[PDB]
DNA sequence: CGTATAATGT
């Protein structure tokens, strides 16, 4: 429920950054300049995020 | 600090080519690559010539090294002129580089021509491409940078004849580009607003602050869907089964495609004039009875 | 390397290598070579050839 | 007068008209900035007389 | 920044670029990741327009 | 270019911290600590901390 | 897409 009796902060190691993420960001490009839409593997990419 | 600094102090290191050594250079980088490419086909490979072929190879490698250090100044002659345009210039010089090693990758020595005059074309071409593609947060295609350049190129000329900004019809008929299109290609001009500016000094008050969401309301799509959905679906099913499927397939409740008349009448062996009737026929049942209470909401 | 470690005051990374902020940006900008391991069994060996 | 310094210095000389070279962007831009921005140009307060 | 930058790298060790070339495209991606975590910790931060 | 391999960049910090072994430098700094040299001491006391 | 007179350190 909400029983969090204390709160850690520490290095984080390359290991965890890559078991937090859902996937890789690969291309620069942000959303299409047409249909307004996240790009593929893009930095706003809807199969990641 | 001054990572330019750096650099620059790097690409001085080495000096200058003359035209007797840019040939020689030309020459033995071209052995090199003939060395290399004999490696591959010599079946019946030799031993002691097979040392000497991959010595040679490393010398034409070194080679290759030495006239791309040498050049590089041409590169950073070529950016600097670009600077001040949306990207940083070291960026600028590292899109030169590519560029250099693209043209020498391509380069010829028969025609006796300095390597100079033919890398700056591609030099040139690799740092313009390099910014229309990364200069712009929202990338937009190189067709269109192009035609903005234009439209900003002549739009500051025209300015300087009438010497008062001139309209759009004024510029469709200096560029020959359609009115509209001018104005769309203006709107992809603009470059997009920060976020995170103060707006008014309002309390020092970003102005993503302000920004609404409204959207997203979950629960409220959750069950119009639901209801909507399985009302349509449970309505077609009390019509007749195969007007079921011909509503499917003339609109694409399942996969797309709405089938037009011709094309549902080609699919049920029908007429095309025969779907205006079916249509007809389904909306009128559609109107009466349970059918009616259940969807009389959802308009 | 993270920015919040190098470059401080005091720099956590420069104290757990005990080298001076100087050395470090040097090293980290690519300004100066850096000497990672030097085998000194073989140099000791072979130091009279 | 830095712009028409640079084009004078790079212009053709034979041709070189005036107005070819003073410049009007600049000044028309400082201006409209200053009645649009600067902290001094205040919108006049109008409650009463 | 940092993606494209790093993407350049990727594509620029790959095409085997001398090794003045690769150093200084390393000194860039450590300078995004720099101002990405931090922007004006070091140096003169990157503007806007 | 036999023994000592001198890396440049981040990376060279890399190898030389996963190199680098604690123990051996914590044992050392401890026992520096309990020696004199004053000011040398409270630099072996900020990084023995 | 290779544009060939030549063009080499913010």
């Amino acid at each position: 429920v909400n029983f969090f009796d204390e709160l850690r902060i520490g290095l984080a190691t390359a290991e965890d950054i890559r078991q937090w993420s859902y996937g890789e960001v690969k291309k620069p490009e942000t959303i299409n300049y047409r249909t307004l839409k996240p790009e593929k593997d893009g930095l706003f990419c809807e199969k990641i995020f | 600090a001054d990572l330019v600094r750096v650099y620059l102090n790097g690409i001085g290191k080495t000096a200058l080519l003359n035209a007797a050594g840019e040939v020689e250079l030309a020459k033995r980088i071209e052995a090199g690559l003939y060395a290399e490419h004999l490696l591959e086909t010599r079946k019946r490979l030799g031993e002691n010539r097979k040392r000497d072929l991959a010595a040679v190879v490393r010398d034409g490698e070194a080679a290759r090294r030495h006239l791309l250090e040498a050049n590089l100044r041409l590169v950073v002659s070529l950016a600097k002129r670009y600077t001040g345009r949306g990207m940083p210039l070291l960026d600028l010089i590292q899109e030169g580089n590519l560029g250099l090693i693209r043209a020498m990758e391509k380069f010829d020595y028969t025609k006796g021509f300095k390597f100079s005059t033919y890398a700056t074309w591609w030099i040139r071409q690799a740092i313009t491409r390099g910014m229309a593609d990364q200069s712009r947060t929202i990338r937009l295609p190189v067709h269109l940078v192009e035609q903005v350049n234009k439209l900003a190129r002549i739009k500051r000329e025209m300015h300087q004849h009438l010497g008062r900004e001139a309209t759009d019809e004024e510029l469709a008929a200096e560029s020959g580009i359609p009115i509209d299109k001018i104005n769309d290609l203006l709107e992809h001009s603009r470059d997009p607003v920060s976020l995170d500016m103060p707006v008014g000094s309002e309390e020092e008050a970003p102005l993503g602050d302000f920004i609404e969401d409204a959207e997203a309301m979950s629960a409220e799509n959750a069950v119009i869907a639901e209801l909507l959905h399985t009302d349509i679906r449970s309505v077609l099913a009390t019509l007749d089964e195969r007007e079921h499927q011909v509503i499917r397939l003339r609109f694409g409740l399942d996969d797309g495609q709405p089938r037009t008349l011709d094309q549902i009448g080609k699919l049920f062996g029908l007429s095309r004039e025969r779907v205006r009737q079916i249509e007809r026929d389904v909306m009128s049942k559609l109107r009466h009875g349970e059918r009616a209470d259940r969807l009389r909401s959802y308009a | 390397t993270h920015i919040w470690y190098f470059k401080g005051v005091p720099s956590r990374l420069g104290y757990l290598l005990d080298l001076a902020p100087k050395d470090l940006e040097k090293i980290i900008y690519f300004a100066a070579y850096v000497i990672t391991s030097v085998d000194e069994e073989m140099r000791h060996n072979e130091l009279s050839t | 007068e830095r712009v028409v310094r640079e084009r004078m210095t790079t212009q053709d000389v034979e041709a070189i008209t005036p107005q070819t070279l003073i410049n009007i962007r600049p000044v028309v831009a400082a201006i409209k900035e200053f009645f649009g921005t600067s902290q001094l140009s205040q919108f006049m307060d109008q409650n009463n007389p | 920044r940092v993606i494209n930058r790093n993407n350049r790298l990727k594509r620029l060790i790959d095409l085997g670029a001398p090794e003045i070339i690769v150093n200084n495209e390393k000194r860039m991606l450590q300078e995004s990741v720099d101002a990405l975590f931090d922007n004006g910790r070091r140096g003169r931060p990157v503007t806007g327009p | 270019g036999e023994y000592f391999t001198g890396a440049m960049g981040a990376e060279s910090i890399q190898k030389l911290i996963e190199n680098f072994d604690i123990d051996a430098e914590a044992e050392s700094l401890r026992d520096v600590i309990r020696n004199g040299k004053g000011q040398k001491k409270l630099r072996a006391l900020k990084r023995l901390k």
